């Protein structure tokens, strides 16, 4: 049986974190 | 076909509650290409559990890296395939407003909007 659920992970949050345009809610 | 138009209802209902007996926290998100779209790549994958920190501007960056997009190609991520939701806006915030009835969260991306 193979996975159906991509898990974003933390290192492609970080890396989507650290790029501008950086969007700042309230 | 879409996700929804090949899996029950009754069946989507059952995916949810499986999911998050393993994952309490994330979202649950279907992500689909725009029947139309020509343009962009096609993404590898359709499911996604999403922490419910990230918001749509950090998806959408996320979704772009996956396609590897160049910074000049053009890219929308669809909440319900219309509602343009604000990309400040927390995904658990958009997974309260615009979840689907059977409980997932759905988006479709494209070149336009």
């Amino acid at each position: 049986v193979e996975e159906e659920w991509v898990i974003v992970s933390d290192e492609e949050i970080e890396e989507a974190r650290q790029k501008a345009p950086l969007e700042i809610t309230e | 076909k879409t996700f929804k138009q090949r899996r029950s209802f009754e069946q989507r209902v059952e995916d949810v509650r499986l999911i998050r007996e393993q994952h309490p926290t994330k979202i649950p998100v279907i992500i689909e290409r725009y029947k139309g779209e020509k343009q962009l790549p096609v993404l590898d994958k359709t499911k996604f559990l999403v922490p419910d920190h990230v918001n749509m501007s950090e998806l959408i960056k996320i979704i772009r890296r996956r396609l590897q997009l160049n910074a000049n190609q053009a890219f929308f991520l669809l909440v319900n395939g219309h509602s343009m939701v604000s990309v400040s806006t927390p995904i658990s915030e958009v997974y309260e407003s615009e979840r689907d009835e059977d409980g997932f969260l759905y988006m479709v991306y494209a070149s336009q909007e």
